């Protein structure tokens, strides 16, 4: 009676409010630490 | 360790489960009411007993928490509202007897039929004919026949059923520590444990008696004027000092005097405000009406409606292929879903009704953040009052002129405003004595102050005393004429309308004072006033987690009902009516009756 299953459901339907709308979220995390950097953006130049 | 935290956890789980269950039930209701089929009815039954079983299970689970050991007021009110067990504490046999009585008498009211004495196979139901028979026809004999036939057909059947119902309700009240069922219904306005805001059960009776005493001069002046007009209309039926007949009041029971405006118009040559011509000329539709209401509501600062409401709600009659019941009703399905259902026509009355319905929506969305147990008004009387105040504000000719529905060349004068005040009084002033009378009679039969064998005699005696209505045909105790009304015949309270009449005009006075408007109150408008909007929201937000007196003070600064706004509103009509009534008798004589010659 005081012990419950700690999982709920996200009832989603296409007739819901914007505040309750199922937004899609992805978080991007970086690290500014002294280590060999393998990933960063490109750049290009002009002509010879 | 403590009990209040256990109750808090139980309420936390209850809110989460009940949200989904009530959403399912209300969505089923919305789909049934919009599309009338049989499988929709079946889904309604399934959801209905599912929700009722959840309610009874949760009550039988949470009854074991004693209310004496909780200090937080919100959870206290939650557990008090949940712990009311209703008919369950009574024996199961009597509970089934009570529900069978309710079903039988509801069916009697809904399917009651009366046949004319000349054609046995030609019979008329109350809804789609009896009302019209006496709300459109001016013949005395037809109205008398309809009234007598309806009462003789319903009251004779419903008398013993109502006696058993009242007895069962008295046992029900004594079961849960109330003296009478009238006390159970008065329990709506009770609050305890809040200093400076408490209210007792007899305080409501005392206050309503005082308010009626303060208001009765207006009713008696209007009664004298209407009696004089009916004298000019029907010269050989009523004494100029006697009471008005029951079947000459406009509707089934004399509840409203709206019908008699045509017969009692002071100046029938002045034009009446009707924007239906402007409705059809500008090719307005339902969507434009609701956009107009939306902009009127956004003008004071309230938010516009959600997209789901404009996407999924049915804003028009669904053709002829599918049938729907479209009485004006605002639905709170929960989970941030709001809906409206009403067959919209291009009329001014539908404009005001749409404004009322979206005022209902606004009130309902105001407390959407409150818990499941507390998502309701401070009491029952705030919803419809807030709905009606918006229609009252929109009915002002100034707003219609601003929104371009009336030409600016329209000349407002004393005569048109007097006619407007008189029709408003006929709609409003007429119903207050009848609601007070009916609810007081219900109180006094529930408390047992009246033996069975003189219910009707005392009913009619006090009616001819206060409400000034005398029966044209003498009746015995075999009748149950109170059960001829929808409210009496289906277990609803009726002081709600009097409380709403007080609340709506008190709110109008407060908001008009906040709106910095000069002149008569009927011309007052609240648009373009964000101060009025924020003042409205300051009471809109709470819901009922706090005492209704505090919510009332939040908008008006007063802790109790008062009658000053109504008399201040009708003072021009007061002086006009007292000027007219100088040559007519004021008051009514209880002895005279149409059947006594
Ligand atoms: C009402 O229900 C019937 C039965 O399924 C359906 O055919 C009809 O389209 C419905 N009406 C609507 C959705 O307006
Ligand atoms: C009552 O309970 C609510 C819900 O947890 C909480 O927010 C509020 O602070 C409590 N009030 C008191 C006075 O403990
Ligand atoms: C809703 O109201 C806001 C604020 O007044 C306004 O900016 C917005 O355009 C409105 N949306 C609609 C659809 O009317
Ligand atoms: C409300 O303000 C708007 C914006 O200036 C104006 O167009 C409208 O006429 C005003 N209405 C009233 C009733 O003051
Ligand atoms: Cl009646
Ligand atoms: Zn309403």
């Amino acid at each position: 009676p005081n012990c419950y299953f700690p999982l709920q459901s996200y009832g989603f339907r296409p007739t819901y409010g914007v505040g309750h709308q199922p937004y899609r979220v992805v978080v991007l995390s970086f690290e500014l630490l002294h280590a060999p950097a393998t990933v960063c953006g490109p750049k290009k130049s002009t002509n010879l | 360790s403590t009990i209040e935290e256990q109750a808090k956890t139980f309420l936390d789980k209850f809110n989460h489960e009940a949200e989904d269950l009530f959403y399912q039930s209300s969505l089923a209701s919305w789909n049934y009411n919009t599309n009338i089929t049989e499988e929709n009815v079946q889904n309604m039954n399934n959801a209905g007993d599912k929700w009722s079983a959840f309610l009874k299970e949760q009550s039988t689970l949470a009854q074991m928490y004693p209310l004496q050991e909780i200090q937080n007021l919100t959870v206290k009110l939650q557990l008090q509202a949940l712990q009311q067990n209703g008919s369950s504490v009574l024996s199961e046999d009597k509970s089934k007897r009570l529900n069978t009585i309710l079903n039988t008498m509801s069916t009697i009211y809904s399917t009651g039929k009366v046949c004319n004495p000349d054609n046995p196979q030609e019979c008329l139901l109350l809804e789609p004919g009896l009302n019209e028979i006496m709300a459109n026809s001016l013949d005395y004999n037809e109205r008398l026949w309809a009234w007598e036939s309806w009462r003789s057909e319903v009251g004779k059947q419903l008398r013993p059923l109502y006696e058993e119902y009242v007895v069962l309700k008295n046992e029900m009240a004594r079961a849960n520590h109330y003296e009478d069922y009238g006390d159970y219904w008065r329990g709506d306005y009770e609050v305890n444990g809040v200093d400076g805001y408490d209210y007792s059960r007899g305080q409501l009776i005392e206050d309503v008696e005082h308010t009626f005493e303060e208001i009765k001069p207006l009713y008696e002046h209007l009664h004298a004027y209407v009696r004089a007009k009916l004298m000019n209309a029907y010269p050989s039926y009523i004494s100029p000092i006697g009471c008005l007949p029951a079947h000459l009041l406009g509707d089934m029971w004399g509840r409203f005097w709206t019908n008699l405006y045509s017969l009692t118009v002071p100046f029938g040559q002045k034009p009446n405000i009707d924007v239906t011509d402007a409705m059809v000329d500008q090719a307005w539709d339902a969507q434009r009406i609701f956009k107009e209401a939306e902009k009127f509501f956004v003008s004071v600062g309230l938010p516009n409606m959600t997209q789901g409401f404009w996407e999924n709600s049915m804003l028009t009659d669904p053709g002829n292929v599918q049938k729907a019941v479209c009485h004006p009703t605002a639905w709170d399905l929960g989970k941030g879903d709001f809906r409206i259902l009403m067959c919209t026509k291009v009329t001014m009355d539908d404009f005001l009704t749409a404004h009322h319905e979206m005022g209902h929506i606004q009130y309902d969305m105001a407390y959407a953040a409150q818990p499941f147990l507390l998502r309701n008004g401070a009491n029952e009387g705030f919803h419809e009052a807030v709905g009606e105040i918006m229609s009252l504000s929109a009915a002002t000719p100034k707003h219609l002129k601003s929104i371009g529905l009336l030409s600016p060349d329209f000349q407002e004068d004393n005569e048109t405003e007097i006619n407007f005040l008189l029709k408003q009084a006929l709609t409003i002033v007429g119903t207050l004595p009848f609601t007070y009378m009916l609810e007081k009679w219900r109180w006094m039969v529930f408390k047992g102050e009246i033996p069975k064998d003189q219910w009707m005699k005392k009913w009619w005696e006090m009616k001819r005393e206060i409400v000034g209505v005398v029966e044209p045909v003498p009746h015995d105790e075999t009748y149950c004429d109170p059960a001829s009304l929808f409210h009496v015949s289906n277990d609803y309270s009726f002081i709600r309308y009097y409380t709403r009449t007080l609340y709506q005009f008190q709110f109008q006075e407060a908001l008009c004072q906040a709106a910095k408007h000069e002149g008569p109150l009927h011309k007052c408008d609240i648009s373009n006033s964000t101060e009025a909007g924020q003042k409205l929201f300051n009471m809109l937000r709470l819901g009922k987690s706090e005492p209704w007196t505090l919510a009332l003070e939040n908008v008006v600064g007063a802790k109790n009902m008062n009658v000053r706004p109504l008399l201040n509103y009708f003072e021009p009509l007061f002086t006009w009516l007292k000027d007219q009534n100088k040559n007519s008798f004021v008051g009514w004589s209880t002895d005279w009756s149409p059947y006594a010659d």
